[PDB]
C-alpha cells in the first residue's frame, strides 16, 4: 500500500493528493 | 519536501495536509 510506498521509500504529496475524496 | 517518509500517522498526517480534509485514503482494508 501507500504505506511501504511512503515508508520503504518517500513518495510525493502530489501522489497523496490522489488519496483525497 | 526532503525525506518525505510517511509511516503510521505521517501517512494520515501527510494526507491530512495534502487533502486538507474531505477525508482521505491513508489506508485501505479489505
Amino acid at each position: 500500500g501507500i504505506v511501504e510506498q511512503c515508508c520503504t521509500s518517500i513518495c510525493s504529496l502530489y501522489q497523496l493528493e490522489n488519496y483525497c475524496n | 519536501f526532503v525525506n518525505q517518509h510517511l509511516c503510521g500517522s505521517d501517512l494520515v498526517e501527510a494526507l491530512y495536509l495534502v487533502c486538507g480534509x474531505r477525508g482521505f485514503f491513508y489506508t485501505k482494508p479489505t
